RNA sequence: AAGAACCUUACCAGGUCUUGACAUCCUCUGACAAUCCUAGAGAUAGGACGUCCCCUUCGGGGGCAGAGUGACAGGUGGUGCAUGGUUGUCGUCAGCUCGUGUCGUGAGAUGUUGGGUUAAGUCCCGCAACGAGCGCAACCCUUGAUCUUAGUUGCCAGCAUUCAGUUGGGCACUCUAAGGUGACUGCCGGUGACAAACCGGAGGAAGGUGGGGAUGACGUCAAAUCAUCAUGCCCCUUAUGACCUGGGCUACACACGUGCUACAAUGGACAGAACAAAGGGCAGCGAAACCGCGAGGUUAAGCCAAUCCCACAAAUCUGUUCUCAGUUCGGAUCGCAGUCUGCAACUCGACUGCGUGAAGCUGGAAUCGCUAGUAAUCGCGGAUCAGCAUGCCGCGGUGAAUACGU
């Protein structure tokens, strides 16, 4: 029985360590600090869809370089909400963290925003074939080597085993030098927690040196 | 998979023995090859000094009277089979002789298994005894069924 | 003999921050006088510690995460007090440990 | 070693223990001599009226067992024993084969 | 009893040899890692998602 | 400053020796301990002395082997492998027959790490027969 | 205890200094289980926590250092 | 379960509280709380001691605490046949499918079958199919060969130096982690339907996926998990919730399961000598010195650690001796006597002393793991962790036999 973290399988060999920091006589305040800031943007992203939240430890000041799909949706009205939740995070963890911003375009190349946004886009009464084919057409048509999205579990109520992993194109699932983006989310409708998991293997980088 | 052979050993400590080097390869038990080298060299001095004669001639006559020819290879159509005659190959010859002389001679019961094992090999030097009794034993069981299971294999 | 040489040893999470960051850290040693020593490579210690990789059962099917952390060192020769006090202008990397050990 | 029986969600009734025990006494009523046979049985009609049984008997040098579902819960024991029928006759026949012949 | 269990395990211990280790993200007992500061399931999931440098695994 | 002789450092199972064989008479006692001082006796010392007994069999020059690592076959086998390769650095044409009489390759047979749930990297877990 | 020393109950030490101080009191509950009997706390009755209710234990003179919670029975026997 | 004396802990007995141990919200007062005393085994209840803001121009803002006050909070309750997530095995076994086309009224098939060859649906060639997807492989890490960079705490040839690479000195060797290089059927002789592959050899540190790891295809088992966590429903709520003391999880006619230590001379006891690798160490490791047979105690240099400590490796080699026996073997049980840990070692931590010396003389039918640095065997370190390893995970040492064949 196998299944593997694609996002942890390729991490550190071709993928990047999403949490950077020095370490450290006290790794505990770093670990819980990064989890708590990950839930800080996690709570502050009910409608922004920040597809990654990198925080950097910088000698008594965090550099929480929060990425975002749309810039001004979390970037505030020209500096209002970003300074507000930023300073509020400064009095939320204890370190005055000058949180930067990021503009993630190409939503078919963003894993958690496109898949999780497909899931909440399914939570509004959207069907399994309509949600999966619709995400395969928007993000599946957006440009990538292959995106395969499936919403596995409760959908339709009874006889709960439902695995429609509808997705096409090539997939470096076992190609260890592929560097695919593959993260899932969890939608919680009225029938039950019937979440979705999809990855979009955009393309590998050829190894070289000089 | 085919016949995947094995490697042998180098020449012995005293002196340039190779088949006796395999005798030291069987001489240990539980890995600690130093105790086996000590008991084997003690058999060399015990049988070459006591019982005044050589060493390679004494072992060549013990295993030379120990290395069997025929052996029993089982088979049948099912229940009540026939123990066929299956003669030894060369390395099966020296291996079977090392098994009979080692496992018979080290289980004697003298004051030591080293000197007593040398006494078992010395009694085996007379073309009989424990190891030679086993070579006559398997040499006698085969050829008891050598008239029926001979031309089957 | 010599003098107590000023050189900050580097500690990093991965191995490329100590390599490249040790490179530009030699770029701080090109100026400020002279005598910046080369890459004295540290032991590069790791830690291997595995947990039970199942929810409740499957006690044999474990998993072993293991994350090592070691980086090279650099100790300069010529004193250069203006560059020695000028070593506080450290810009990179994001994950790296500098500590002027002299 | 013979005839330990336990069951979840239910009693360990001796009118269930001798009821399973006489019926599992057919095989060692019939075979040579064994020391074996642990039994598991439970369930009810919480959903879809079921009673899983699964009786293992690994005595004759290689294991053999079965499993069946019913609501009636005594009438699945019979449908465990006569499942074990073929497994214990085909342990002995299949092996009790006399097709042996040399040059005929 | 997650609230009273984990919350009481967050309180002050009775004797000095009373303070037992707790679970990091989910307050489980039983082998929360003292050097990584997380549980077994917490160290697995939070470590595979990105928590500190680094992976993990498969040397030796 | 001495005669141009062997200094070849090679490993075998985590015991790399540094044999320094000068122009001598056959003295093989490395690290201040003799062959009968480091690890006696034991008739495997002939096996740890055979590679010098193969490069025309033999010189014999001196022998100064600084061997640290492994165990009996580690220090001894690393000594014979180091004097075998660096002994190939003693005579330049010694690799013709000395390369064909074994005397190289540093077999590297170290322990295999057991997997998650194995006994000793070869011992299987268990059997519940019946 | 190794050297300093026999660890008294404390509350049982207050009841032992008091009831063993004078008047030779009668046996009641004593929910502690830690220390043994004492030199001066002999004679009395410890109806210590047997798990459900008390159990009248004698403050004898044979178990000088033996544990006062050791005299009671812990698990309900026997038995088969 | 990568640690049950209390906590753990859910379970038992007893004493308690009911918007409650944890959170939001309305109002409301207050800065909150702490520190001792009593009674209690405790939770608690009473006192006395005590507290009594950072910002406005009074209306504040702001957590903190208390109260009412219901919206609420809780469940390690039930449902793994409501579920998400996750994980086993079938199994690293090599398969598992589709687009297009054709056949066949259809389900279906064809590809994927035939010929070889491989570990492989691996590769090649025919073929009514042509293509692609996941799988295989490789890419990743480690492992034996070097180059180059770079020499400090690591290495010490080449010099002086001692008890001590310790110290002026040195960066040759070893070693350290970065970039590379190196092995890919590369080359030669063939075999083979030329192709595929296969037999043999050189050379090299290494030869036909080098050794090992990571990596586990759709599917199966309504397999495991509502108790790591989250979650549909049902049910409880002045108790299935919460707090505390003691107990239990360790019980014991009995059957198993996996391991340890033995039954012994290749052994047992001693004396001396020699060989590692790996990891941890600041709420920590603990040097030396003395004390204690002893386990350990005392103080204390040093080490934020390639420097210092844990640390001494043990099996092994050289001598004395036991001599075949339930013993000068083996070791439980159990008693007295000490140490260390802790609020406390009686249920229930280990270690040491003296004594005691069960049963065992290689274990039935049957059953197991094992292809070389492997089996087997001898020790070391570490996660949990105050204490608690014969387990678990790594580390090195001694060093085998056999594979006739299906």
């Amino acid at each position: 029985g196998q299944k593997v973290n694609p996002v942890g399988l390729r991490i550190g060999v071709i993928r990047d360590w999403e949490s950077k920091w020095y370490a450290g006589k006290d790794y505990a305040d770093f670990l819980h600090e990064d989890l708590k800031i990950r839930e800080y943007i996690s709570k502050r992203l009910s409608d922004a869809s920040v597809s990654k939240v990198e925080i950097e430890r910088a000698a008594n000041r965090v550099n929480i370089t929060i990425h975002t799909a749309k810039p001004g949706m979390v970037i505030g009205k020209g500096g209002s909400e970003v300074e507000a939740l930023r300073k509020a995070l400064n009095s939320l963890t204890g370190k005055r963290v000058h949180i930067n911003i990021l503009e993630i375009k190409r939503a078919d190349l963003d894993a958690q925003l496109v898949a999780d946004n497909i899931a909440r886009q399914l939570e509004n009464r959207v069907s399994f074939r309509r949600a999966q084919k619709q995400q395969i057409q928007r993000t599946m048509r957006a440009g990538a080597q292959g995106v395969k999205t499936m919403v596995s579990g409760r959908l339709g109520g009874a006889d709960i085993a439902r695995s429609e992993y509808y997705s096409e194109g090539t997939v470096p699932l076992h190609t260890l030098r592929a560097d695919i983006d593959y993260a899932t989310s969890e939608a919680d409708t009225t029938y039950g927690k019937l979440g979705v998991k999809v990855w979009i293997y955009r393309g590998e980088v050829l190894p070289t040196k000089k | 998979k085919g016949p995947v052979a094995k490697r042998d050993v180098l020449p012995d400590p005293i002196y340039n023995s190779k088949l006796v080097s395999r005798l030291i390869n069987k001489m240990m038990i539980d890995g600690k090859k130093g105790k086996s080298q000590t008991i084997l060299y003690k058999s060399f001095d015990i049988i070459k000094e006591r019982t005044g004669n050589d060493a390679m001639e004494v072992f060549e006559q013990a295993l030379k009277n120990i290395m069997p020819v025929l052996e029993v290879k089982a088979r049948r159509v099912g229940g009540a089979n026939y123990q066929v005659p299956v003669e030894v190959r060369p390395e099966r010859r020296t291996t079977l002789g090392l098994r009979w002389l080692v496992n018979y001679a080290r289980l004697r019961g003298e004051k030591t298994m080293e000197e007593r094992l040398a006494n078992e090999i010395l009694d085996a030097a007379n073309n009989t005894g424990a190891a030679v009794k086993k070579r006559e034993d398997t040499h006698k069981m085969a050829e008891a069924n050598k008239a029926f299971a001979h031309y089957r294999w | 003999m010599a003098k107590q040489k000023i050189r900050i040893r580097l500690k990093a999470y991965d191995h490329r921050i100590l390599d490249q960051s040790a490179e530009k850290i030699v770029e701080t040693a090109k100026r400020s006088g002279a005598s910046v020593s080369g890459p004295i490579p540290l032991p590069t210690e790791k830690s291997v510690y595995t947990i039970l990789r199942a929810v409740h059962k499957y006690k044999d099917s474990r998993e072993q995460f293991e994350m090592r952390t070691h980086k090279r060192l650099i100790d300069i020769v010529n004193p250069t007090p203006q560059t020695v006090d000028a070593l506080m202008r450290l810009d990179l990397p994001s994950g790296v440990d500098i500590e002027i050990k002299l | 070693m013979n005839y330990n029986i336990r069951g979840e969600n239910i009693e360990v009734t001796p009118a269930l223990k001798d009821h399973v025990e006489r019926k599992i006494g057919k095989l060692e009523r019939y075979f040579d001599h064994s020391v074996d046979a642990d039994v598991n049985v439970n369930l009810k009609f919480y959903n879809d009226k079921e009673s899983k049984v699964e009786v293992t008997i690994p005595m004759t040098d290689l294991a053999l067992r079965s499993e069946v579902h019913n609501e009636d819960m005594y009438n699945a024991i019979d449908l465990a024993t006569n499942k074990l029928e073929r497994q214990i006759r085909k342990h002995k026949t299949k092996v009790n084969r006399k097709f042996r012949e040399q040059e005929s | 009893a997650k609230k009273s269990m984990i919350a009481k395990q967050q309180r002050t211990p009775k004797f000095k040899v009373q303070e037992y280790t707790r679970c990091e993200r989910c307050g489980r007992p039983h082998s929360v890692i003292r050097k990584f500061k997380l549980c077994r399931i917490c160290f697995r999931e939070l470590a595979y998602k990105g928590q500190i440098p680094g992976v993990k695994k498969a040397s030796w | 400053m001495a005669q141009v002789q062997y200094y070849g450092t090679g490993r075998r199972k985590s015991s790399v020796a540094r044999v320094r064989l000068v122009p001598g008479e056959g003295r093989i006692v490395v690290n201040n301990r003799e062959i009968s001082e480091h690890i006696p006796s034991a008739a495997l010392i002939e096996d740890i002395k055979q590679p010098l007994t193969l490069t025309e069999t033999a010189g014999t020059y001196d022998v100064l082997v600084n061997v640290h690592g492994g165990g009996l076959s580690g220090q001894a086998g690393a000594i014979r492998h180091g004097i075998a390769r660096a002994l190939l650095e003693a005579d330049p044409e010694y690799r013709t027959t000395l390369k064909r009489a074994g005397l190289l390759t540093r077999d590297a047979r170290m322990k295999e790490r057991k997997k998650y749930g194995l006994k000793g990297a070869r011992r299987a877990p268990q059997f519940s027969k019946r | 205890s190794l050297k300093k020393g026999p660890f008294v109950d404390g509350h049982l030490m207050t009841k032992i200094e008091k009831l063993n101080e004078t008047d030779k009191k009668q046996v009641v509950k004593t929910w502690s289980r830690r220390s043994t009997i004492f030199p001066q706390f002999i004679g009395h009755t410890i109806a210590v926590y047997d798990g459900r209710k008390h159990v009248p234990v004698f403050i004898s003179e044979d178990m000088v250092g033996h544990k006062l919670g050791e005299f009671a029975p812990t698990r309900t026997y026997k038995g088969h």
